[PDB]
């Protein structure tokens, strides 16, 4: 509706419904909807959670009509309603009108006057059921879409980016470098791996790689350091012979002026990842999720489609 | 000009009867013509408990049960035709014979359909180049599911029509060269060659099956259809 | 002390850590965790996260309120002390002010220990009540958001 449309302006049937997004709890979406805000419209209004449920009469059903206005009117703008336990997770379940008549609300706001089609539609819950709603008419929200924890095969791509994609126009890594090995037992066998590692494979690990570069060895054993006052053999007297308390009586000659030294380097500092970090990393697993949990949400997946 | 049922419930203290009596009052204003209601869960009256519960509102059904049902059984110019999906939500206190009846109920058609030829009629005003109106082939659907659907899948041939017209000026913007000195200012080129094919329709690639038979989970067949179209004679007359 | 009496909190960390007894490796990760990045800042002066925050949940008749000002008064945290409830009032529409006014004084007191003790007073379950959505929610919830997403960035609070 935005790179092809301009091309192909007649736009001959129905808007777009948006996005009705599911996936595995935890993850998978907003890392997603912040990056498409690079062609959006506007900065969308991400408002999402409970904030809608205001008071107890009216002021949900103020709000809402004035976030959809006030989206609308400059520009295309996406919401971020997420989980229907922000809106609509059932019929009944309310205490003063707090929710059923905003959920109302919604069906009554989708139509009509949306400005641009580019406003389109965001859901994204976590495990779908719990909606049983209307609003899953195809005029109402699109077509369903599962974010899923995939294989380990996936997470090389997901390590390499997380470590060279954030950038300031240097070329930087989060955790610099050089491959010892090949990802080997990382990319395709690194735990049960039932719940995903999730950021977890990286963080600590980063700490763990950090003290093979800065605990180890001379932090360890001396104040290792370079140029200024520095050490020196004083040999003026012996330390305790007149008293226990002769060394460190007399002071230094003067007061440093100044000091320049880079603050980090591949030589010094630096992250020094090694393949042995993310074998700790992996042995130090610590899963999102159990089968446990998945043996049901795995029905709550597939009973979403096909099946109501 | 219709209630617009889930907005305008006035807060404010004793207020919000209000609305009601200026909404009957702006209806009845012009002669002729009805109301739409939406589903009468907009109003969700539920006998006093496991929500509003009668108590801190009743400001509007107390006075709904009143006043148009008295122009009601005047019975002249305004009339009512509410879309009520969920009585099970609802008092019963209206939808009985002693005020507003008529629970009216047509269901969902099992598979034989003129609406499949309106649904083609309907795509119709864009083109399909066939000559063969094809249609029928689209009851390959599992019987049971002749919704709105219909034209979400009609979308969805536009769209796949759509594909194929993007990825042919994406081969011609790839040859661009054989006419530009670069493959360069596609978002001019398009504008200044305009050799009309100005998205004209492709619904001959009868992409509709196509997307039907991924079985598009918007549609609704489950136990709750059995549910309403069992309890609409049971319980719904 | 002037300044903690007069814009800090009452009741500074004033107690020695030599009467925690019996608590072992356990209170060596504690105080390891809360001391290296107070007092090794070149494993810890970078850009990830970094530890900010423990929850403890032991029965009641092990000393965690006595532990928490005492691992305060090893590396002289700055304290506040959430005593509970009093984040509440009446002023719905206002009562939340508490909360931004904690990150406010935290912020202030750059290298701080926030503690909130008994915690539930503002955590119930998080998927609390079909009911209606009351002000304990929704403070609650507002608060856990904030805490996960300020000072995140302004590394420094605990
Ligand atoms: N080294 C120690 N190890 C274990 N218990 C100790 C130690 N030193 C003191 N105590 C005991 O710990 C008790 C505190 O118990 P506890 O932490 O459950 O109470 P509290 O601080 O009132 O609790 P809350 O965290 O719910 O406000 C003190 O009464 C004291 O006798
Ligand atoms: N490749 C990734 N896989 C999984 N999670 C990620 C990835 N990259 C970032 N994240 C995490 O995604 C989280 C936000 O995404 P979201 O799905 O909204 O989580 P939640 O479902 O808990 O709200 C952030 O905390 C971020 O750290
Ligand atoms: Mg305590």
């Amino acid at each position: 509706p935005t790179k092809y449309e301009p091309i192909f302006v007649n736009c001959p049937l129905r808007l777009r419904s948006g996005i009705l997004l599911y996936g595995y709890p935890g993850c998978g979406k907003t890392l997603l909807a912040s990056a498409v805000a690079q062609q959006c419209g506007l900065n969308f209004i991400s408002v999402k959670g409970p904030e809608i449920l205001n008071k107890f009469i009216g002021a949900s059903e103020q709000n809402i009509r004035e976030l959809f206005e006030r989206a609308q009117s400059v520009k295309p703008c996406i919401l971020f309603f997420d989980e229907f336990d922000s809106i609509a997770p059932k019929r009944g379940h309310d205490s003063t009108g707090v929710t059923d008549r905003v959920v109302n609300q919604l069906l009554t706001q989708m139509d009509g006057a949306e400005g641009l089609d580019g406003v389109y539609i965001l859901a994204a819950t976590s495990r779908p059921d719990l909606i049983d709603s209307a609003l899953l008419r195809p005029g109402r929200l699109d077509k369903s879409v599962i974010c899923n924890i995939p294989t380990e095969s996936e997470r090389l791509d997901i390590l390499q980016a997380i470590v060279n994609s954030k950038d300031k126009d240097t070329g930087q890594k989060k955790f610099a470098l050089e491959k010892n090995a090949d990802l080997k037992l990382i990319a395709e066998k690194t735990a049960g791996f039932s719940g995903a590692d999730l950021q977890g494979l990286c963080y600590n690990a980063y700490l763990k790689s950090v003290h093979r570069w800065l605990s180890a060895a001379d932090q360890s054993e001396v104040v290792p350091g370079n140029d200024n006052i520095e050490y020196f053999s004083i040999n003026e007297h012996g330390r305790r012979e007149e008293n226990r308390l002769r060394l460190k009586t007399l002071l230094q000659q003067d007061v440093v002026h100044e000091t320049k030294t880079s603050t980090s380097a591949a030589s010094e500092l630096t992250a020094v990842v090694t393949i042995n970090d993310l074998l700790e990393a992996c042995q130090e697993t610590k899963p999102s999720i159990s089968t446990s949990e998945l043996v049901k949400l795995r029905g709550i997946y597939d009973r979403f489609q096909k099946d109501r | 000009f219709s209630v617009k049922g889930p907005e305008l419930l006035n807060m404010y203290i004793g207020e919000s009867e209000a609305n009601v009596r200026r909404v009957f009052q702006k209806a009845r204003e012009a002669k002729p013509c009805v109301i739409f209601f939406d589903q009468i869960d907009s109003v969700a009256p539920k006998r006093g408990n496991q929500g509003d519960s009668g108590g801190v509102m009743d400001r509007i059904v107390s006075q709904l049960l009143a006043e148009l049902d008295g122009m009601s059984t005047d019975a002249d110019g305004v009339f009512v035709i509410g879309a009520t999906n969920r009585p099970d939500l609802l008092d019963e206190a209206l939808l009985r014979p002693g005020r507003f009846d008529k629970l009216l109920y047509l269901g969902i058609p099992d598979t034989d359909t003129k609406q499949l030829n309106i649904l083609e009629a309907l795509t119709r005003k864009f083109v399909l180049d066939n000559d063969v109106k094809l249609i029928e082939l689209a009851k390959l659907c599992p019987f049971n599911y002749t919704g709105a659907d219909f034209y979400a899948l009609c979308s969805d041939a536009m769209l796949n029509a759509m594909s194929r017209i993007a990825r042919m000026v994406e081969k011609k913007v790839s040859q661009h060269n054989e006419l530009t000195g670069e493959n360069i200012s596609t978002r001019r080129w398009f504008d200044k060659i305009a050799t009309k094919e100005d998205t004209k329709v492709v619904v001959k690639m009868e992409d509709f099956l196509k997307a039907q038979e991924q079985l598009t989970p918007s549609v609704s067949r489950a136990e709750l259809n059995h549910y309403e179209a069992v309890r609409a004679n049971f319980e719904g007359a | 002390n002037e300044f903690s009496v007069s814009i800090g909190a009452p009741q500074i960390p004033n107690v020695t850590w030599d009467d925690i007894g019996g608590i072992d490796f356990v209170k060596g990760e504690i105080l390891d965790t809360i001391d290296m990045p107070l007092k090794h800042p070149e494993l810890f002066t970078s850009g990830m996260k970094k530890r900010s925050g423990i929850l403890f949940y032991g029965p009641p008749g092990t000393g965690k309120t006595l532990m928490a000002k005492a691992i305060a008064t090893n590396f002289s945290l700055n304290f506040f002390s959430v005593k509970g409830p009093e984040l509440l009032n009446m002023y719905i529409g206002e009562s939340e002010a508490n909360v931004r006014r904690v990150f406010q004084k935290a912020r202030e007191a750059k290298p701080c220990v926030i503690f909130f003790d008994q915690i539930d007073s503002v955590a119930p379950k998080r998927g609390n009540q079909g009911d209606s959505g009351g002000v304990m929610d929704r403070i609650v919830s507002q608060l856990l958001a904030e805490l996960d997403g300020m000072s995140t960035d302004a590394d420094g609070v605990f």
